[PDB]
DNA sequence: CCACTCACTGCGGGGGGTCGTAAACCACGTCTTCAAGGGGG
DNA sequence: CCCCCTTGAAGACGTGGTTTACGACCCCACCGCAGTGAGTGG
């Protein structure tokens, strides 16, 4: 518990730093594309509807 | 506390002047004429450099300066 | 006393150790050759045609 | 301290309104003027008073500066 | 031949004797304004 | 209580003559990480 706390601001600034500069410009986009989004079943068990 | 190279060099030109005023006719070595030049250098660069301020300006307090290290 | 700088004129030239020391060496890469011949040139232990 | 010192200044202003024209004249010139002091001799001849006669009357506008200020 | 390391490096958590100048004055002095008092309840 | 003196001196500001004093110069016979580099052998 004392030593983790260390490696969690770093990662936590390595990514706060990666991330700073992106802002939301538009209010919509011509794209159509996308993801396909489906439930995760691991070893049987429906972990996400 | 100062650098060895620092010192050496103050010693240096120390021994040139003595080179210069060098007369042979005296018969006496050049290592006993040129020992109170170059250990004049080497004094006065450590009063200068000592401290990030000079310690010893006037004439007495350059005299204290040598003898109460010892005293 | 806040903004003003001066400035020392040296008796022979020196190099700057950021152009020098810094991985990679931009002496080095431009004149193409090695840092160590560099390093031995400078500091006064071999000549250089 | 720039509050305060600029109130108290114009408590000066406001008491020297009050004295006699010959007198502000007085104050004002010995006082007041930075680029000369004039003496009390020199306030006489402008004025055809008496040496003494100039430094005496400051001392009673004084008091009337003193007065109004105080008040 | 260019493949394929591996050792290497750097990055994060001591005397005396003269001289010139900005200090460093004690006298220097005459100036100012210190003024004793002068009259109009 | 306005006015011009008095009349004796207290300090006021230099001041560079006079005089110290400072400062300087002269001689002295862990942690894992990744990029680098030779360094082969082929």
């Amino acid at each position: 518990t004392a030593l983790k706390t260390a490696n969690s601001g770093y990662l936590t600034r390595r990514l706060v730093d990666v991330a700073q500069d992106l802002v939301v410009t538009e209010d919509d986009c011509g794209t159509h594309e996308g993801i396909m989004m489906t439930p995760v079943i691991e070893g049987g068990d429906v972990k996400e509807p | 506390g100062l650098p060895q190279a620092d010192l050496i060099q103050e010693g240096n030109i120390g021994l040139m002047k003595a080179v210069r005023r060098f007369n042979p006719e005296v018969g006496v070595r050049l290592v006993s004429f040129a020992v109170h030049w170059i250990k004049a250098e080497i004094h006065e660069y450590v009063l200068r450099n000592w401290r990030i301020v000079k310690v010893a300006t006037t004439k007495a307090q350059r005299k204290l300066f040598f003898n109460l290290r010892k005293t | 006393r806040r903004e003003r700088m001066g400035h020392i004129e040296l008796a022979s030239p020196t190099a700057h150790i950021w152009f020098l020391k810094s991985l990679p060496s931009r002496i080095g890469l431009l004149l193409d050759m090695p840092l160590r011949d560099i390093e031995r040139v400078l500091y006064f232990e071999s000549y250089v045609v | 301290d720039d509050n305060w010192e600029e109130q108290a200044a114009n408590r000066l202003t406001d008491a020297m309104q009050g004295l006699d024209e010959r007198s502000q004249d007085i104050i004002r010139a010995r006082w007041l003027d930075e680029d000369n002091k004039s003496t009390l001799q020199e306030l006489a001849d402008r004025y055809g008073v008496s040496a003494e006669r100039v430094r005496q009357l400051e001392k009673n506008a004084m008091k009337k500066l003193r007065a109004a200020i105080e008040a």
